[PDB]
RNA sequence: GGUUUUGCGCGAGUGUUUGGGUGUAAAACCCGCACGCGUAAAGGUGAGAGCUUCGGCGCAUCAUCGACC
C-alpha cells in the first residue's frame, strides 16, 4: 500500500536531473575559462 | 461529471440519478452577468419629480 | 433537471454558447507534457539575487 | 407618370427582393455514443 | 501591453497563456498571437470562409488555419473545403459549414496544446475597413 | 425640432404594463359575457391592395353576400352566429370568392348551434 | 444491441455503487457468448463508463487498485475482441485526452501505462505468441506511434456511422515516456532470446518511423529521447 | 475551472474577503491555513487543498481536500 | 437627434418589450406578423507579418501593370 511518484513528477525529476548535469558542466567550463582569462589578462 | 444524484425525503439518495443538462457547462461570464443585472435591477422603477 | 434539458431547445433565435476557451484548466494547459516538451531552459529564477 | 411608376416598381422589387432574402435564410439554416443517451 | 482591453475572463485566460509561451519560446508565432489577443475588436476584422478557401490554395491545404477574430460564414462560397481552423469564435453557419465539410473547428488552447510554436500553420487577418 | 413649447406635450408610458391588464380584464369580461362564444368574429381573407404587398393576404372587414350564399349562409343570420358581414365590398374575380367560401365552410363544419329555447 | 444496464452506473457518486457496477461488467465480459459478438461500439460506450468509473475515484490507492483491475480485464476476453476492446480504450484516451483537468490526469496517465503493460504481458504465451505480439504492434502502430494523424472507425454505411477520431499529440509523447518502461517490467530486454529483440527492433523502428515523418517539434524530440534510452540494446 | 472561480472571487466578490486599509487582505474563511486572500491560500480556488485546524477538545486534526 | 472611441451578444444578418401570451403581477419569462437599418439584387509583378519538409508558401496593407460595369 505505496502511493506511487506521479508520472508528471516522473518526467520533471528526469528534466531536472537533466538539467542539473548541464548546469554543473557549463559551470565547471566557465570556472576554466575564468582561470585562462586572469592569465591572459 | 454526466450524472447527479437524486435524493430523497429523508436526505438520503434514492438510487435514481439524473443527466446533467448541457446548460450547467455553459461559460460562466460574470461581466455578461454585471451587465445584463445592471439593466435589468433598473426595469422596476417608480418614476420621482418635483 | 428534464424540462431543464427541454426548455433551452425551445428558445428560437438562441442556442447555448460555444466558449472560446475549451479546456479553462490553465495548469493543464501550462503544466502539460504538450508545452513543458517543447519549451526552452528558463533565464531565471523567481528571485534574481543582487549582482552588485 | 413613367417615371414615377419605375420608381415604384423599384420600390416594390426591393421589398420582394428583401422577402425572398429572408426564404432563402430560412432554407439554409434547414439544410448512441452520447452522455444523454447513455447514462440515461 | 500591460493588459487587455477585453473583460472576457477567458480572454485573459488566452492572454495569459500566450504569454507564458512568447515568454519561454523563440516562436514569433506565440508573440503575433499575444499582440493580436491584446488589440480592440475593430482591430480584429472577422475573416470570412471565402477568405480563408482562397489562402487555402497552393500548397496549404495541409496546414492548420489560425485566425485571431471570429471566422463568419459567406454565402458567396458554394462548396466548403476541408479545413482546419483554429479562431476565438465561429458563427453557428459558418462552424455548421466547416463540420459538413469534413473539416474541423478549433479554439486557442486547443492549438496552444496541438501546435505549441505554430509549425504549419496559415495566420489569416480580416480586411481593414 | 424642439422650437415649440413641447414640455407642455410630452407624454410617456408609464401605464403600459397597467394598460395590458387593463385590456386582457376587458377580453376577460367579454369571455364572461360570450361564455361558450368565442370573443372574436370570423372575419375573411382579402389581399392586400398595392404592388408591393400583393403577395401577401390579411384578414378583412367581413364576408361579402354572395360568399355568404354561396356557402349556404343566410344573410340575416350570419351576424348572430359570429360571422362579420361586409356590404361594400366585392368579389370581382372568382379565386377570393372560392377562398372566403372555403372558409366558411371550414367555420360551419366546426360550430355548434343551440336551439333558441 | 447487447443489454447493458451497469454503464449508467459506473459513474455515480457512490463508491460501492460504482464497484457493484464494475463487478457486473466484470460479470458480462467473463460470459464468452455475450463477448464473442462484441462490435466497436459496445466496446467504446463500456470504455466511456470505465472512463468515468476512474474519473470519480477519490484516493491515491483506490485510484491506483482500479487504474490495476481496468488493465487485468484483458484477460477475461475471447481472443477475437480482445484487439477490438483495446482499440476502444486508445480511441476513447484519444477522445478525452484534453478534456481531462490537471488533477484527475495522473491518474489516467497511470491507467494508460497500466493498460499497456497489460498489453505487452498478453503477448506472452519462442515464448511469445506472434499473433499476438502482431496485434499489439499494430495497435501501436496505429493510435500512438502512427504516422497519420487520424483513425477512421467503424464503416459507412446505412446502419453504421463514421467515427474520425485524431490522436492528440499527448498520448503519443507519454506512450514514448513510457514504453521502455513497459518493455523493461514485462522482459521484453534480456539479452538471449532473438524473438524477443526482434520485437524491441520493430517497436524501436515504429518509433524511428515516427521520428523521421512528423512535424511536431515535441514529438521529434520526445522520441530521440526516447530512441536513446541506455536500456535500449543499441545504447548499450 | 480552478483559475476561472478564482477571477470570479478575486476581481468580483468574495463573501470570505476582509479588505483593509493597511496593505493586506484577509480571509475568514476557517478552512484557510494563513487568513490571507492570495492565489495559493485560497481554499475555494484551490481544488486540492490541506489545513490544520484544532477541536474544542485540544486535539488538532489536519484537513485534506480533493477535486 | 447626430458623431468618435472602449467593452459585450449575434453576425450577412441584426433589433423580444407597438402588441399578444404568461406571471409568484408595473418585475421576470415567451413570440405571430410586420417594420427600421445593413447585405443581396478574382489576375500578374514587387515589398510585406507569419510558416517552412530549407526548396519555397506568402495575411492585412501599399505601389504598379491589367480585367469588368
Ligand atoms: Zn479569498
Amino acid at each position: 500500500n505505496d502511493i506511487l511518484v506521479p508520472e508528471t513528477l516522473l518526467k520533471k525529476r528526469k528534466s531536472q536531473e537533466k538539467a542539473r548535469a548541464e548546469r554543473a558542466a557549463a559551470l565547471e567550463k566557465r570556472k576554466q575559462a575564468n582561470k585562462e582569462k586572469r592569465q591572459v589578462i | 461529471r454526466p450524472t447527479v444524484t437524486v435524493f430523497g425525503a429523508d436526505g438520503k439518495p434514492t438510487g435514481a440519478t439524473e443527466v446533467l443538462p448541457k446548460v450547467f457547462s455553459a461559460p460562466i461570464r460574470p461581466d455578461i452577468v454585471k451587465h445584463v443585472h445592471t439593466g435589468m435591477a433598473k426595469n422596476k422603477r417608480q418614476p420621482y419629480a418635483v | 433537471i428534464k424540462q431543464l434539458d427541454a426548455v433551452y431547445e425551445s428558445k428560437k433565435g438562441f442556442f447555448l454558447p460555444a466558449n472560446i476557451v475549451s479546456q479553462a484548466d490553465l495548469s493543464r494547459l501550462i503544466n502539460s507534457t504538450e508545452i513543458q516538451s517543447v519549451l526552452r531552459a528558463p533565464k531565471g529564477e523567481a528571485r534574481t539575487k543582487r549582482a552588485c | 407618370n413613367k417615371i414615377r411608376a419605375e420608381l415604384r416598381k423599384a420600390k416594390a422589387a426591393r421589398h420582394h427582393a428583401r422577402m425572398e432574402q429572408q426564404r432563402d435564410l430560412l432554407a439554409r439554416k434547414r439544410q448512441d455514443l452520447d452522455t444523454r443517451e447513455l447514462f440515461a | 501591453r500591460k493588459a487587455p482591453k477585453s473583460d472576457n475572463v477567458y480572454l485573459k485566460l488566452l492572454v495569459k497563456l500566450y504569454r507564458f509561451l512568447a515568454r519561454r519560446t523563440e516562436a514569433p508565432f506565440n508573440k503575433v498571437v499575444l499582440r493580436r489577443l491584446f488589440m480592440s475588436r475593430i482591430n480584429r476584422p472577422p475573416v470570412s470562409l471565402s477568405r480563408i478557401a482562397r489562402n487555402l490554395k497552393n500548397g496549404n491545404e495541409k496546414k492548420t488555419v489560425v485566425v485571431v477574430a471570429t471566422v463568419t460564414d459567406d454565402n458567396r462560397l458554394l462548396q466548403v473545403p476541408k479545413m482546419e481552423v483554429a479562431a476565438l469564435r465561429f458563427t453557428a453557419k459558418a462552424r455548421a459549414r466547416i463540420e459538413a465539410a469534413g473539416g474541423r473547428t478549433l479554439t486557442l488552447d486547443q492549438l496552444a496544446l496541438e501546435k505549441p510554436t505554430g509549425a504549419n500553420t496559415l495566420l489569416l487577418r480580416g480586411p481593414k475597413n | 425640432h424642439f422650437r415649440k413649447h413641447w414640455q407642455r406635450r410630452v407624454r410617456c408610458h408609464f401605464d403600459q404594463p397597467g394598460k395590458k391588464v387593463t385590456r386582457r380584464l376587458a377580453r376577460r369580461a367579454k369571455a364572461a359575457a360570450l361564455a361558450p362564444r368565442p370573443v372574436d368574429k370570423l372575419r375573411p381573407i382579402v389581399r392586400c391592395p398595392t404592388v408591393k404587398y400583393n403577395r401577401r393576404t390579411r384578414l378583412g372587414r367581413g364576408f361579402t353576400l354572395e360568399e355568404l350564399k354561396a356557402a349556404g349562409i343566410p344573410r340575416l343570420l350570419a351576424p348572430t352566429i359570429g360571422i362579420a358581414v361586409d356590404h361594400r365590398r366585392k368579389n370581382l374575380s372568382e379565386e377570393s370568392l372560392a377562398a372566403n367560401v372555403q372558409r366558411l365552410k371550414d367555420y360551419k363544419a366546426r360550430l355548434i348551434l343551440f336551439p333558441r329555447k | 444491441e447487447k443489454s447493458m444496464p451497469f454503464i449508467k452506473h459506473l459513474a455515480s457518486s457512490d463508491r460501492k455503487v460504482r464497484t457493484a457496477a464494475l463487478n457486473s461488467l466484470h460479470a458480462f465480459l467473463s460470459a464468452r457468448q455475450v463477448a464473442s459478438a462484441l462490435t466497436t461500439l459496445d466496446v467504446l460506450k463500456l470504455w466511456k463508463g470505465l472512463f468515468y468509473a476512474l474519473w470519480m475515484c477519490d484516493r491515491a490507492i483506490p485510484q491506483q487498485n482500479l487504474c490495476n483491475e481496468l488493465a487485468d480485464l484483458i484477460w477475461q476476453l475471447p481472443r477475437e475482441s480482445v484487439a477490438t476492446w483495446l482499440r476502444g480504450f486508445w480511441a476513447t484516451m484519444a477522445r478525452e485526452w484534453t478534456g481531462i483537468d490537471v488533477l484527475r490526469m495522473e491518474k489516467f496517465l497511470l491507467l494508460v501505462r497500466r493498460v499497456l503493460g497489460a498489453s505487452f504481458k498478453w503477448m506472452k504465451k519462442g515464448a511469445w505468441d506472434q499473433s499476438k505480439v502482431d496485434e499489439v504492434l499494430g495497435l501501436l502502430a496505429e493510435w500512438p506511434f502512427s504516422l497519420a494523424e487520424e483513425v477512421r472507425i467503424t464503416q459507412s454505411s446505412e446502419k453504421g456511422g463514421e467515427i474520425v477520431q485524431k490522436i492528440p499529440v499527448g498520448m503519443r509523447l507519454h506512450v514514448l515516456d513510457i514504453w521502455v518502461d513497459e518493455v523493461e517490467r514485462v522482459g521484453l530486454l534480456n539479452e538471449d532470446e532473438e524473438e524477443a529483440r526482434m520485437i524491441v527492433q520493430r517497436i524501436s523502428d515504429m518509433v524511428d518511423a515516427l521520428e523521421q515523418t512528423t512535424k511536431s517539434p515535441a514529438v521529434r524530440t520526445r522520441s530521440k529521447d526516447s530512441l536513446g534510452d541506455d536500456r535500449l540494446p543499441a545504447n548499450r | 475551472s480552478d483559475e476561472i472561480v478564482w477571477q470570479i472571487i478575486n476581481q468580483q466578490f468574495c463573501a470570505f474577503k476582509l479588505k483593509t486599509t493597511k496593505g493586506q487582505n484577509f480571509c475568514r474563511n476557517e478552512y484557510s491555513v494563513s487568513g490571507l486572500c492570495n492565489r495559493q491560500s485560497c481554499p475555494l480556488a484551490n481544488s486540492r487543498y490541506a489545513t490544520v485546524r484544532q477541536s474544542p477538545k485540544g486535539t488538532i486534526y489536519l484537513y485534506i481536500k480533493t477535486i
